[PDB]
């Protein structure tokens, strides 16, 4: 093959300016994201049911949920969440890889046979079912810096004016709005009501029926009589459209013209739905969206087309508005794309400057420059091909690749230039030698690539994809680059190089070129003579390498282990959780006095604090609290005391101060989509009935057994609320009904006038809103109050509704959790700073073996995803073991030779290992993909040794000692060039400062590790297994 | 410009010490391997 | 203005025509809730009346020839054409008596 | 009972405001008649398969349903895949006259 | 002149064949009635038979 | 027309105008691959061009 387009040029051109175009036109047109689909698909469906406590909830609504939702295949795990103020969340997380847009249907499909089985107070407002394994793309906060605007008015004007238009938009999917739009609240008042005798029930009644749409029908019939010419549509009554209006709406009028009004017995205003979270963003009031990327649209184009959209809109904006964006994704992915190009160019610019400093010829350094781009290209055409995106994992992959390309294209060139050298022969005879010398070391060494990569691709869960991204990259790279090294690359030997005579190797010549070769020459024939001599004998270096086999070992056991390390995004989390009890003045107070101390003792490292109130990731409710803190640029905040971990322990370090509240701070995982929290996930779980107080007390017993070891769980916190105080009103029933009061009146007044009732809807400025019906704050407020209502009896009279009522109190829990249909806590919380994730999961493991009998344990999110490694057993590890065997075996006829190639695998690990105790970095996926990369490069080096010793000790009468030497003095100059070619271009990766750095920092350590020690540990050992295994195998 | 000036000066700064302590290990690898060799 | 601009070149183009009804006069039936309520009528007796003689009300459904269809409800023509026949209509008071 | 002013006020609003996202849409237009019937056909790109984007579509729709009017929401939603012309006619006539 | 020519050539997209059907559509005054669009479309029948 | 009021064609007119702008890029990507193959097959980059 290589020999037929030597003849062709213009065929391998042909061939590459097709790639080219490919490329070209893959680039054109592909996806853009930050992260691929990495986060197993989940669906979460919702349900409000307004002013009920937990138990009713979840009795009443969520238990029918969950009966009626089995039978869906593909589901991994089932977690279900009630509330005391009223909403029901349960999420279903399915297997890997299942279609989400079908299993959304077969829910869906599911939950709408129990629509009737449900109250009908949750069935008015409504369920929901959504995809929450989408992550944000971003989110655009709206606040108001005069004062005129509250959160309900920005709410309602970005519903009405931004969402639309912000939808609307190429490239966005799912729009969200963090807040409510209008409703009319009716606020009653037990005085006026007792005033006209009325009850809340007449309000109602009154408003169902004076805000209603009637069918008028049509002027001249549908069936017309004989004769007919005029036809038009009747217009009766609609629904009332203004304030002004509802307050008209008549209760109660006698026949001489006395009438009692709406407005005379209550309060008509505008405002929420639900007064529950308050939302803060720099002490102003605010509102906020939250845009997510649609599927298969670029980010960058969609996140500026959403930017020159906003901008449009300022001239219209009314009163005083300001449009922030507290957390954005863009600059990571721009990032992202400048460090490829970055490297690119560097890889190019190194090697021109390698390739003059060593064969000093300018045809021969240009010959690479015009290869690399080429396969780079070929490489996107094949991953768009394929499926995939443009990712933040997909060009790490090809930043790696880009040094298998120039090993290929320093391999090929170098061993053509040698070979005219030492036989004086032109381009064209000299290429065609090399290339049938090296066409079956290339294909073995691509077989071999393909062969370890391949079945990192086939794990299972999260890790499934991101190994998939970088196996699938490295691996169309390497089909790419040895395709163009079998095609493109010889034609280039055949024409652009100068027939230099033999002997002009730059000694004719003075300067820092003579001098250079005649250092390169001196120590190549030291080299040369020292590999003899430890030649000689063979029982001095088998300890060497069993001491390394034992180091390596030791080191591997050592290191500790992880999933993924943090970064600094830029944002981060602060969590308030006020006592039991605590009404939201109090954590008002609370949040206020965090926002100050962001604001006043860090004013050079954050930006913004965007306060929510009411709303947490444990629990929604009046008890807790939280709030996103952003940081500036990575620009602005230089050296290792300026990032997310010294500022949030810093932090936390001056909240344990704060008195009234356990203030904690944290920074989000780096793949938002998998989780919240940092630390594992851990449930217990009720089997034998015990109920919740056995759980609560197991559950306390074990949280105090785990904090007595110190050293390895940290920030170990319940993911619940605790248990509150409640209050109880029974009512005399008996005494109630001889009092001549019906039990349904009592019922509607005391659910309509302190839980809010939800009666019909209204057309407000051309659009469609809730009317709400509630009493006015002073008159529900205390227990006290409850006897300020009143009853109409069927006499007519009034009866307090203290006159047939008591009162008591009681303790319940204010959120009630299920897992997987039984009842269940969490357990939320990290590892110590120094020890692996594993060892603290078989230590809590062990804890919870010691829990009273009847409690189950179990694992969710990426613990679960952790605990997912069974493939990551031996198992597969073997299998590319036998697979790589096989293949080498095969290479060339032997069942013998390819013990020596694999003996050179371990001296990379070590180095690697190495590397990574010197800088403290955990064993985590970028490290093992690192470490993989080491260890292919290390077996092309064995196997291009291994090939060109086997050659010259076959095809002429070459001993095995002076073959074994003749070999590995020709094979000196391009292993060098590769090594400092990688050396010095992953370079960049170890210095790496910030801005998404950790995953670069990791996989530049290992690589450079394992390429320094393979290089310097596999010249004078390579040879040694070689011989040792042709002897004993003899 | 200014950062492609600084790219260049750094790599043709960082290739020659590189290379230095590549030819260093040589060096030092192949004198200690000759000494054990011949115990 | 597009159609009359258009229609000024005949040699291009032909039947330049709009798609969909242009505008049309409606009938708007002022309620007095406050007379009607006065006099001891309801609101929803009211509009059920106007609904199911103007408009015709969907009731039940019965099977015919083992078939089901429906059963509908609705004033008789004549009664239905004219917005004087909107005074033919009676509707029952509070205390038994029927007001216009 | 809505006219077209209201009913395209509230139910087609929400309705394409829900609808835009879905992968390979080409245009989305709605229509809002007098007799309170309401249509949105979406003409997806080339290509792409019908079963799969109706299915998209239901999906989309049911996240609009809490925030669509009242009546609308047990009146009956119905999503189909159809074309706009017919592909055929076919009348039944009476030979005698006896039937009308 | 083969710029020039292909400058000149008016565009479409697909010709149009027959069919052996073809429709008509009425739209009379709004506000008419059954009535007159009935005589309308008898009209325009006994034109088509006639 | 006033300002603020647009056009945008559908239907059948949105296939003609989509037709009649992926014309260029079709006869460029024709001849091109056309010139290529020509190249790699009969050698030479004078016949192609001739």
């Amino acid at each position: 093959m290589p020999n037929f387009f030597i003849d062709r040029p213009i065929f391998a051109w042909v061939i590459a300016i097709i790639i080219m175009l490919a490329g070209g036109l893959a680039i054109l047109k592909l996806p853009v994201a930050q992260y691929p689909t990495i986060a197993p698909p989940a669906v979460t469906i919702s349900a409000s049911y307004p002013g009920a406590d937990a138990k009713t909830v979840q009795d009443t609504v969520t238990q029918v949920i969950e009966q009626n939702m089995n039978g869906i295949d593909n589901l991994m795990y089932m977690s279900s969440n009630s509330d005391s103020t009223g909403t029901v969340q349960i999420t279903l997380t399915f297997e890997s890889g299942t279609d989400a847009d079908i299993a959304q249907v077969q829910v869906q499909n599911k939950l709408q046979l129990a629509m009737p089985l449900l109250p009908q107070e949750v069935q008015q407002q409504g369920v929901s079912v959504e995809k929450s394994s989408s992550s944000f793309l971003m989110v655009v906060g709206v606040i108001n810096t005069d004062g005129t605007m509250t959160q309900e008015d920005i709410s309602d004007y970005v519903a009405a004016n931004m969402k639309d238009a912000i939808s609307r938009t190429s490239g966005v999917g799912d729009v969200q709005l963090f807040g409510s739009q209008y409703a009319m609240r009716i606020w009653m008042n037990p005085n006026e009501l007792n005033k006209f005798q009325l009850t809340p029930v007449d309000v109602i009644t009154a408003i169902k029926a004076q805000n209603a749409q009637v069918a008028a029908g049509q002027l001249g019939g549908t069936p017309p009589v004989k004769g007919q010419q005029l036809n038009a549509s009747i217009i009766a009554q609609t629904r009332l459209t203004s304030t002004e209006e509802f307050g008209k709406i008549l209760l109660k009028v006698n026949q001489d013209g006395s009438r009692v009004l709406l407005r005379d017995v209550a309060k008509i205003e505008l405002g929420g739905e639900n007064y529950d979270i308050i939302a803060e963003f720099n002490g102003q009031p605010a509102s906020g969206l939250g845009i997510k990327l649609a599927t298969g649209a670029n980010a960058l184009d969609t996140a500026a087309a959403i930017r020159a959209e906003l901008a449009k809109m300022e001239p219209f904006f009314p009163s005083g508005l300001k449009i922030v964006y507290p957390y954005d994704t863009t600059p990571f992915v721009k990032i992202s794309i400048h460090e490829v190009v970055k490297t690119l160019v560097e890889a190019i610019i190194l090697v021109f400057l390698v390739m003059y400093l060593f064969l000093q010829n300018f045809r021969a350094t240009l010959i690479p420059t015009i290869a690399v781009p080429v396969v780079l290209l070929g490489t996107f055409a094949v991953l768009a091909a394929f499926g995939f995106s443009i990712n933040t994992l997909t060009m790490f992959g090809m930043v790696l690749a880009i040094g298998l390309l120039v090993d290929d294209a320093i391999v090929v060139v170098e061993n053509v230039e040698r070979v005219m050298a030492e036989e004086g022969l032109p381009p064209k005879e000299a290429t065609r030698k090399s290339m049938g010398q090296i066409q079956g070391a290339l294909v073995g060494i691509a077989m071999v690539l393909s062969a370890v990569f391949v079945p990192m691709a086939f794990f299972g869960g999260s890790t499934g994809a991101i190994y998939r991204q970088f196996s699938i990259t490295i691996v169309s790279a390497m089909a790419l680059s040895v395709l163009v090294a079998l095609i493109l690359t010889p034609a280039l030997c055949a024409t652009m190089l100068k027939p230099i005579a033999k002997g002009d190797h730059g000694e004719g010549k003075k300067g820092f070129f003579g001098w250079f070769n005649r250092m390169f020459e001196k120590s190549t024939h030291h080299y040369t003579d020292s590999v003899g001599g430890i030649l000689r004998s063979t029982g001095r270096y088998l300890v060497l390498y069993l001491i390394i086999v034992v180091g390596m070992a030791y080191l591997f056991v050592r290191l500790p282990s992880s999933f993924l390390p943090d970064e600094d995004q830029g944002v981060f989390m602060t969590m308030v959780q006020l006592p039991a009890g605590a009404t939201q003045e109090r954590t008002q107070k609370v949040l206020n006095e965090v926002t100050h101390y962001y604001l006043t003792k860090e004013k050079n490292n954050v930006e913004s604090v965007f306060a929510v109130n009411g709303f947490g990731f444990a629990g929604r409710g009046q008890n807790t609290g939280i709030a996103f803190v952003s940081l500036k640029d990575w620009a602005d905040r230089p050296g290792e005391e300026n990032k997310v971990e010294a500022i949030t322990m810093r932090a936390t370090r001056a909240f344990s101060q704060i008195k009234d509240a356990m203030v904690f701070a944290f920074n989000l995982p780096a793949i938002v989509e998998l989780g919240t929290a940092t630390g594992f996930d851990f449930e217990l779980i009720d089997q034998a009935g015990l109920g919740h107080e056995k759980l609560t007390q197991a559950r306390n017993q074990l949280l105090a057994e785990a904090a007595k070891h110190p050293d390895m769980l940290t920030s170990v916190r319940p993911n619940g609320l605790e248990d509150t105080p409640q209050f109880k009103i029974d009512i005399d029933q008996e005494k109630a009904q001889a009092l001549g009061v019906s039990i349904n009146d009592i019922n509607t007044t005391l659910g309509a006038a302190w839980g809010g009732s939800y009666v019909n809807d209204f057309i407000d400025r051309g659009r469609v809103k809730k009317v709400y019906v509630m009493s006015e704050a002073k008159y529900r407020m205390l227990p006290d109050d409850i006897g300020d209502w009143y009853v109409r009896a069927a006499d007519g009279q009034m009866v307090p509704f203290s006159a047939f009522s008591s009162s008591r109190w009681e303790y319940g829990s204010p959120r009630l959790e299920r897992y997987n249909g039984l009842p269940s806590m969490e357990i939320l919380g990290q590892a110590a700073p120094g020890k692996s994730t594993g060892e603290a999961m078989e230590l809590m493991e062990q804890l919870a073996s010691k829990l009273p009998t009847g409690v189950g344990y179990d694992w969710t999110g990426m613990s679960y995803q952790e605990r997912l490694s069974g493939n990551q057993a031996p198992s597969l590890y073997a299998i590319s073991l036998i697979v790589v065997f096989l293949c080498l075996a095969a290479l060339y006829e032997s069942w013998s030779i390819p013990f020596s190639v694999m003996l050179v695998v371990p001296l990379g690990v070590i180095g690697a290992l190495l590397a990574a105790t010197f800088r403290g970095l955990t064993n985590d996926v970028y490290f093992q993909v690192g470490l993989l990369t080491t260890i292919g490069l290390s077996a092309k080096n064995a196997i291009l040794i291994v090939e060109f010793a086997k050659d010259l000790m076959d095809k002429e009468g070459k001993g095995l000692i002076e073959a074994t030497l003749d070999a590995v003095r020709m094979r000196l100059r391009p292993i060098l060039m590769t090594s400092l070619a990688f050396i010095l271009g992953v370079m960049p990766l170890v210095i790496s400062t910030g801005a998404g750095s950790g995953a670069q920092n990791a996989v530049g350590t290992g690589v450079m590790g394992g390429m320094v020690t393979a290089t310097v540990l596999a010249i004078f050992f390579v040879p040694v297994f070689f011989v040792v295994v042709r002897r004993r195998f003899s | 410009m200014l950062e492609l000036l600084k790219s260049l000066v750094f790599a043709v700064i960082m290739v020659p010490v590189v290379m230095a302590i590549i030819l260093g290990l040589i060096y030092g690898l192949g004198e200690v391997f000759n000494i054990f060799s011949g115990v």
